[PDB]
C-alpha cells in the first residue's frame, strides 16, 4: 500500500527521466495508459488479476531500466502491508 | 462427500488436491507388475522406486498412455490408489472428486473416466478441461468476459485454450509436448556420440541445462550423465553443455509454437486484443523450459506469462472448483 506507492512512485520517476510519455510507454508494452497511470499512483487492488498485475509490473521494470525483481518484491511486501492490516 | 479432491492425471506425475490442505499427492503415474503372473505388486512413487532396483522382473504400466486412459483397469486401480492416498487412511467415506480431461475427447472417452472414478471410490465425480481448471487455479477469473489464453504443456499434449465466459472459445491440441523433448535428448545423445542413454536421465538433462533460447548463461550450463556405449556396450559417461542440446529441442518446440500462433488466428479480434494485452498464460510441467516463455514472445509478439505453481495449477483448479458452483453446475456428471 504504502510500499506499492513507492512502487509507483519509483516507475512514475524513471518514466520521466526520459522523453517518455504515458502513451509511448502503453505502445511498447502493450499495456494501457489508464492501467499504467494506476499502477504510478500506486492503486492496484482491483486493476486486473493478480497474475496479470505482477506481468505489468515485470513488463514495465524491464521497459525502464528497472530491476524486475526488486520491483515485484515491492509489489509482494505491498500485498503482506495489507494483509498485516486485515487482522 | 466429506472430502473434496482435484486430480491432474498427467502422464508424468499426478496430482492431487485436497480442499483445506493442499497438493497431498505428487507421485509418477506407473504400476509395476511381476513380468510372469501380471500381479499388480506396486502404484506410484513405490513403484518408481522398485522399477530402479528390480527392473528385470517387473513390466511397468503407464495407465495413460497419450492423453486419456488406454488399459480401464490399470487406470481403474491406478486411480484407486490416488483417491486413497488422498483419501488419508484415517478417512472413511467417498470423496468428490474433479478429474482434469483434455480438451479434444470423445464422449466414449469421457464417460470411461467418470466410471473408473466411480469405481475408484469417489461419490460423485466431475470433468473439467485441463485448462479451465489451470485458469481457476491461477486466479485469473474466468467468469470475466475479458480474453484470457492458456498454454498448458503437458508431457504427452501441449494445449491452448482461449477462455471467455467461463468457456472456451477457441482451442488447438497437438501430441508433442515435452516427451518429445525427452525424446529429442535421448536420439541426439545416441547420433551424436554413440551412447544410448534412457528415460529418466533424459528427463535430468532437460532438466538441468535444457533451453531454447542462446545466451551466454545458457550455453555454459553443463551436466554430465551416463549411459551404455552402442559399439563397446561399456557404460560411458558424458557431459553435455546447454549449448549443443538447443539445437535439438528448439525443432521440437516450433510446433508447439505454431500451435500457439495457428490458435491467435483463429481467435476472435476482441478477444485478442485482451490478450495482447494481458499476456499468454505459459503453465504446466512440460513448460519449463529455459527460454520458452522468451522464444514465444519473440515469435507471436505476445508477452509470457509463467505460472508461479507450474506443476499444481490444475488439481487447485479441479478442487478451486467445487465451490464455484456457477461453474460447477456447468461440469458433465455421475453419482
Amino acid at each position: 500500500s504504502e510500499k506499492w506507492k513507492e512502487l509507483g512512485e519509483t516507475f512514475r520517476k524513471k518514466r520521466e527521466e526520459r522523453r517518455i510519455t504515458l502513451l509511448d510507454a502503453s505502445l511498447f508494452t502493450n499495456i494501457n495508459p489508464s492501467k499504467l497511470k494506476r499502477i504510478e499512483e500506486g492503486d492496484l487492488k482491483g486493476l486486473d488479476a493478480e497474475v496479470y498485475i505482477k506481468s505489468y509490473i515485470k513488463r514495465y521494470s524491464e521497459f525502464l531500466e528497472l530491476s524486475p525483481d526488486e520491483m515485484l518484491k515491492l509489489y509482494e511486501e505491498g500485498k503482506e502491508e495489507v494483509a498485516e492490516e486485515v487482522e | 462427500l466429506r472430502k473434496d479432491i482435484g486430480i491432474d492425471l498427467g502422464t508424468a506425475n499426478t496430482l492431487v488436491f485436497l480442499r483445506g490442505k493442499g497438493i497431498v499427492v505428487n507421485e509418477p503415474s506407473v504400476i509395476a507388475i511381476d513380468s510372469t503372473t501380471g500381479e499388480i505388486l506396486k502404484v506410484g512413487l513405490e513403484a518408481k522406486n522398485m522399477i530402479g532396483k528390480t527392473p528385470a522382473t517387473i513390466k511397468a504400466i503407464r495407465p495413460m498412455r497419450d492423453g486419456v486412459i488406454a488399459d480401464y483397469t490399470v487406470a481403474l486401480v491406478m486411480l484407486r490408489y490416488f483417491i486413497n492416498k488422498a483419501k488419508g487412511g484415517m478417512n472413511l467415506f467417498k470423496p468428490r472428486v474433479v478429474i482434469g480431461v483434455p480438451i479434444g475427447i470423445t464422449d466414449v472417452e469421457r464417460r470411461a473416466i467418470l466410471d473408473a472414478g466411480l469405481e475408484a471410490g469417489a461419490s460423485k465425480v466431475f470433468l473439467i478441461e485441463e485448462p479451465m481448471a489451470a485458469a481457476i487455479g491461477s486466479n485469473l477469473n474466468v467468469e470475466e468476459p475479458s480474453g484470457n489464453m492458456v498454454v498448458d504443456i503437458g508431457g504427452g499434449t501441449t494445449e491452448v485454450a482461449v477462455i471467455s465466459l467461463g468457456s472456451i472459445v477457441t482451442w488447438e491440441s497437438i501430441r508433442i509436448a515435452g516427451d518429445e523433448m525427452d525424446e529429442a535428448i535421448v536420439q541426439y545423445v545416441r547420433e551424436t556420440y554413440r551412447v544410448a542413454i534412457g528415460e529418466r536421465t533424459a528427463e535430468r538433462v532437460k532438466i538441468e541445462i535444457g533451453n531454447v533460447f542462446p545466451s551466454k548463461e545458457n550455453d555454459e550450463l553443463e551436466t554430465t550423465v551416463s549411459g551404455i556405449d552402442l559399439s563397446t556396450g561399456l557404460p560411458r559417461k558424458l557431459t553435455l553443455k546447454g549449448g549443443e542440446v538447443r539445437e535439438a529441442l528448439r525443432s521440437v518446440v516450433v510446433a508447439i509454437v505454431e500451435s500457439v500462433r495457428t490458435t491467435l488466428e483463429k481467435t476472435p479480434p476482441e478477444l485478442v486484443s485482451d490478450i495482447i494485452e494481458r499476456g499468454i498464460f505459459l503453465t504446466g510441467g512440460g513448460s519449463l523450459l529455459r527460454g520458452l516463455d522468451t522464444l514465444l514472445q519473440k515469435e507471436t509478439g505476445i508477452s509470457v506469462i509463467r505460472s508461479e505453481e507450474p506443476l499444481t495449477a490444475v488439481a487447485k483448479g479441479a478442487g478451486m472448483v467445487l465451490d464455484k458452483v456457477n461453474i460447477l453446475k456447468k461440469l458433465q456428471g455421475a453419482g
